[PDB]
């Protein structure tokens, strides 16, 4: 590695740290002062943002081993914590994402039936089975020993995943799987019936269909690199074949797809607290 | 930090905090729809198809609808108006017959068109006694035969011309004298569109 | 016609697992807490459990935890006391009482009729010194209720009650909150006083008003009773 | 229905008035000589104040 | 004939005036800027908040909003005591009984129904439902625990009898709906406030138009007593509460700002009657110097329109309810 290149990456993430620390405060704020939440919507849009302020704190401490010239000044509790941290906050994400599309789905393209199917206590309780569930899922690493004492350093193995399990990869494909093919089905349905002629507003649909289109994007390009590369290479890292070179295009490109990852975290509450127009007045009035 | 006396009454006051919940949430789901008329209108046979405030209730596919039918109440309309900001839609009727002058129909669409308050709820037009107007048409500023046919959509124009706020609020239209058990049909459909409506935004869509 | 009858009385072999039953009748049952005081036949009263409006805020006193469980039957109004290992100082009656709680209500205005148990064989004190006083039906008697801790909370209700127990009847309210005369007691009663020193007066005694006097507090639980002061000639 | 309007105006006209001068002065004098048991006009401590906290 | 009877009575009315009330008032000292801090916030309403009552202990108060509920508040604690459903959901007026054992909440259904707190059942039930006003119900106020004042959209005030449940008096002098109703301090006269842009003063043991008031140019709203019970204060539509006197026939100053436009809904004063709160649609309440007619400071709190504003009876606190679910305990 290179020192210019290592702080561009602490300046990513000081500023994505910045920037996802200011607008899930912000976005917390918000609802707490909108405890209306007659509807299921602000209840995964809650949760959400718990689990954003959780991928906070995580942060910093890769900040410091970046720029610490890949050093780690921290305690070998704090690197088994750090990995769990960090697992536990992006597939909860993506359960809440995948949750808010269903939601969604449900309430555009079967608007009278989901009236007594959308009870803003279905929503509690279906999102505390989720934490439950992730949780015990990730129970495993919050008791793997991460040391690699080579000379003063001890590399946090479960930072920047290296290892291989095979296990860990099947259960990372049929846990990315599901919420997959879900958000973008609950999202192409929802642009079907969008488009195939209503009496709704022009302009309503119009921003509607961008808005997904949007979220889509987003959602398809901050997750699917990881799990691709994950996958292929960890079924091309321990063969007998690789190259040093081979060896390090691997270990950037695992750089670069957890920092995407990462990025949702700050992307998140821009696009779904402040852009909506159901408490734009709420966020002018604290202008 | 409290008596027990104290304790006792946090806990009754948190039971009817309760109830109040589960009673908003019970009726944020069920469509209020004002219903207008011009007298002579025939909103009698709206109503019958399913000294104050009138109410009525009923239940098609699995959803419950309520008729407010203000009718008789003899007043300013500018003092009482504001108190059903929010309604679902607005059932106005009138009698294609009484062409009773059907300027004071007009106008009376006019003002309720036209109003805040309502300047995002769907009107849900209706258009009754259409035989006997068809009869007195065969017999009895407009360019045009004495038919039916152009007729009917000649009034249905001069109705929809009076919405200044042409764009954002719908004005939906259909005749009926048989009671063909169609108009709840025409009902159904017209709160299905300001159902989605209201769920494209709450859900942050946007 | 707001009747609290009870059911379940009978005599029980120690270790026993008896159950008693009180039906409501004729009130809005489900938004009345409901204790269960008792009384030994030649004794005083004694507070035994309470269950909220609402269940979920249940009590007992000592001597009792772990050995009662009271249930409340909501839809068909109806009361349950569930004992198990009886011994013989169980044996008593039992009462129904209800009370209600908010701003200005006047709790323990209701009681059962009774229900006669015989088993085969940091608390606050209240003292009703002077028992047993002889007075004719001239006027002027004037009975003393003095407490341990002052019961002079700080928002600035004095939680102290009177009931009387006239021979052979159940219990009823006179005055709740030291100064409040409850509903269809004649203005005869008076009640006063100050922390730790209170005196129901009565004026213009006539033969009704022979009995014995019970002077409660409700500041914390356990709610404790008085020795009585019986009222004779 | 004029003529009951009518002794309603007549019956409005047999009153008689005071002096605005007086009824000001009256006003004035009741409300300075009542300033003092105003809590809106004139804050009491947090002592007496049962709303804080 | 009558045109000479009313230009006579604004010739009376004129020669009793001599001078201004700013004149005589202009050397007091002024009250000085206002410190206003809301202290307690009462929130359990689903809907638009439409009127409220002051109980007479100071205490407890009333609120009815158009989700079918009356609330008792427990003003210290916000604490809640009772939580009546209703048959009719379009309510428009709330009433406290003087003694504390009934309320009243009338509306659109034209029925005055008069609830009852303290029963040996338990909870609380419909003790009567007064029938015979033709319009919406505007307000209803408690003359004692027999007798009660309504004041209804079909232009007339009767006097009831709740036993019976008759009406023992009419009054009927206006010419357009009315939606204000005022209560004398020793409850044997009383005003209302009607859209003819006047007022009048009845006569309750007669049943018989006194004097009647006018001045203003639009719909007044809402009416209040001076505490004195010799003059009362008035807020219409056209952005301007005024002070009438009733023992000169007249107008006394005007309450008006250049920059409110909006209406008033509601009005009352301080115990000592120095202030006069006013709420407004521009969401939030004044408070006016009610002799030099200056401002004294603004309760800027609410989000929506204000539509109900009441002064307890010690003078201690003001409440304040809005078409967001929020009454607000200022003080």
């Amino acid at each position: 590695e290179t020192p210019l290149e290592n702080m561009l990456f602490a300046s990513f993430y000081l500023l994505d740290f910045i920037l996802a620390l200011v607008g899930n405060t912000l976005a917390l704020w918000l609802f707490i002062r909108d405890h209306k939440s007659g509807t299921p919507a602000n209840v995964f849009l809650m949760h959400l943002a718990v689990a954003d302020l959780s991928c906070v704190l995580v942060l910093p401490t890769r900040l410091v081993y970046h720029f610490s010239g890949n050093h780690w000044p921290f305690g070998e509790i704090a690197c088994r914590l750090t990995g769990f941290l960090f697992y536990l906050n992006m597939y909860a994400s993506i359960y809440f994402l995948t949750c808010i599309s269903a939601d969604r789905f449900l309430a555009i393209v079967h608007p009278v039936k989901s009236l007594k199917l959308r009870r803003p206590l279905y929503a509690h309780l279906a999102c505390a089975f989720l934490w439950v569930v992730v949780a015990v899922a990730m129970a495993p690493l919050l008791v793997s020993p991460q040391t690699v004492q080579t000379n003063h350093t001890v590399v946090c193995l479960q930072l920047y995943r290296e290892k291989a399990s095979h296990h860990a990869l099947v259960s990372l494909a049929v846990a990315f799987t599901f919420p997959f093919i879900t958000t973008v089905t609950c999202y192409l349905l929802i642009i079907r019936s969008l488009r195939q002629g209503l009496r709704v507003e022009k302009r309503l649909k119009t921003k509607a269909v961008r808005m997904i289109a949007i979220v889509l994007a987003i959602f398809l390009v901050c997750f699917v690199p990881y799990h691709v590369n994950r996958s292929v290479y960890v079924l091309h890292y321990r063969s007998h074949g690789a190259s040093c070179a081979t060896q390090r295009i691997l270990a950037l490109a695992n750089r670069i797809t957890s920092c995407l990852t990462s990025l949702n975290g700050a992307l998140d509450p821009i696009m779904y607290f402040f852009v909506a127009e159901k408490f734009r007045h709420a966020l002018c009035n604290l202008l | 930090t409290l008596s027990a006396e104290d304790k006792a009454a946090v806990e009754r006051s948190k039971m009817i905090d309760r109830n109040l919940r589960e009673d908003g949430e019970k009726a944020a789901r069920e469509v209020k729809l004002l219903l207008l008329g011009a007298g002579e209108s025939g909103k009698s046979t709206i109503v019958k198809q399913m000294t104050g405030i009138v109410e009525t209730h009923f239940t098609f596919k699995d959803l419950h609808f309520k008729m407010f039918d203000v009718g008789a109440q003899r007043s300013e309309r500018k003092k009482w108006i504001h108190c059903f900001e929010g309604v679902t839609a607005i059932i106005f009727c009138v009698a294609l017959s009484d062409y009773n002058r059907m300027h004071e129909s007009m106008k009376l669409f006019d003002s309720i068109c036209n109003n805040k308050w309502f300047t995002d709820t769907s009107i849900i037009l209706f258009l009754n006694k259409k035989d006997l107007f068809e009869e007195k048409i065969k017999k009895s500023e407009y360019a045009g035969s004495n038919t039916y046919e152009e007729a009917a959509a000649y009034i249905q124009c001069q109705f929809e011309d009076l919405n200044k706020r042409k764009d954002t609020k719908e004005i939906y239209t259909h005749f009926t004298c048989s009671t063909d058990t169609k108009n709840v049909q025409f009902v159904f459909d017209a709160v299905t569109d300001v159902i989605i409506k209201n769920n494209l935004k709450d859900c942050g869509l946007f | 016609d707001v009747q609290l009858v009870e059911s379940g009385g009978g005599l029980v072999q120690p270790g026993g697992s008896r159950k008693l039953s009180c039906s409501a009748s004729g009130f809005a049952f489900s938004s009345f807490g409901m204790h269960w005081v008792r009384q030994a036949p030649e004794k005083g009263l004694e507070w035994v459990a309470y269950i909220s409006s609402g269940s979920g805020t249940i009590y007992y006193a000592d001597t009792v935890k772990g050995r009662f469980t009271i249930s409340r039957d909501d839809p068909k109004n109806t009361l349950f006391l569930q004992m198990t290992s009886l011994r013989s100082e169980d044996t008593a009656m039992y009462y129904c009482v209800r009370s209600i709680y908010y701003y200005g209500s006047s709790p323990f205005d209701f009681w059962g009729q009774g229900t006669t148990l015989t088993v085969s064989s940091s608390d606050i004190v209240m003292t009703q010194a002077t028992s047993s006083v002889p007075v004719t039906p001239g006027e002027s008697v004037s009975i003393s209720c003095r407490s341990s801790k002052s019961l002079l909370h700080s928002n600035g209700n004095t939680y102290l009650y009177w009931f009387l127990q006239r021979p052979g009847q159940s219990p009823q309210l006179l005055i709740y909150r030291m100064s409040n005369l409850a509903s269809g007691v004649p203005d005869r009663f008076s009640g006063s006083g100050s922390g730790t020193a209170f005196t129901l007066t009565i004026s213009r005694l006539e033969a009704e008003d022979v009995g014995v006097y019970y002077c409660m507090q409700h500041l914390e639980y356990p709610l404790t009773f008085g020795a009585g002061t019986k009222l004779e000639l | 229905q004029a003529r009951k309007l009518v002794e309603q105006l007549k019956m409005e006209a047999n009153i008689d008035r005071i002096k605005v001068s007086k009824a000001a002065a009256d006003l004035m004098a009741y409300c300075e000589a009542h300033a003092k048991e105003d809590p809106l006009l004139t804050p009491v401590p947090a002592s007496e104040n049962p709303f804080r906290e | 004939e009558a045109e000479q009877l009313k230009n006579q009575i604004r010739d009376a009315r004129k020669a009793c005036a001599d001078a201004t009330l700013s004149q005589i008032t202009n050397n007091i000292d002024p009250v000085g800027r206002i410190q206003m801090r809301t202290r307690r916030t009462l929130r359990g309403h689903l809907a638009k908040i439409y009127a409220m009552h002051w109980g007479t202990d100071s205490r407890l108060l009333v609120s009815a909003s158009q989700d079918g509920k009356l609330i008792i508040w427990d003003s210290y604690t916000t604490n809640k005591v009772h939580a009546i459903p209703l048959r009719s959901s379009w309510v428009m007026t709330c009433a406290y009984a003087p003694s504390g054992n009934y309320v009243a909440c009338g509306g659109l259904d034209n029925i005055c129904s008069i609830y009852n707190l303290k029963t040996r059942e338990g909870n609380v039930r419909v003790s009567r439902e007064l029938a015979g006003h033709t319009g919406y119900l505007s307000c209803c106020r408690f003359l004692d625990d027999n007798q009660i004042v309504t004041s209804s959209g079909d232009t007339t005030c009767a006097l009831w009898d709740i036993e019976t449940g008759q009406q023992t008096t009419t009054f009927t002098g206006h010419t357009g709906d009315v939606m204000s109703l005022s209560l004398a301090p020793d409850t044997r006269l009383f005003v209302s406030g009607a859209c003819d842009a006047s007022a009048k003063l009845w006569d309750v043991r007669e049943g018989m138009c006194r004097q009647t008031f006018t001045g203003h140019e639009s719909d007044i709203n809402a009416i209040c007593f001076f505490p004195n019970g010799n003059a009362f204060a008035t807020g219409s539509d056209d952005a301007t509460c005024r002070l009438f006197d009733l023992r000169a026939d007249q107008e006394l100053m005007t309450y008006s700002h250049d920059n409110i436009i909006c209406g008033i809904t509601s009005v009352s004063f301080s115990k000592s009657g120095r202030l006069l709160l006013a709420g407004y649609d521009d969401f939030n309440c004044n408070v006016w110097d009610a002799l030099k007619a200056d401002r004294a400071g603004v309760l800027a709190g609410h989000d929506n329109r204000v539509s109900c504003l009441g002064v307890t009876d010690d003078g201690m606190a003001v409440a304040t309810g809005s078409w967001d679910s929020f009454l607000k305990i200022w003080n």
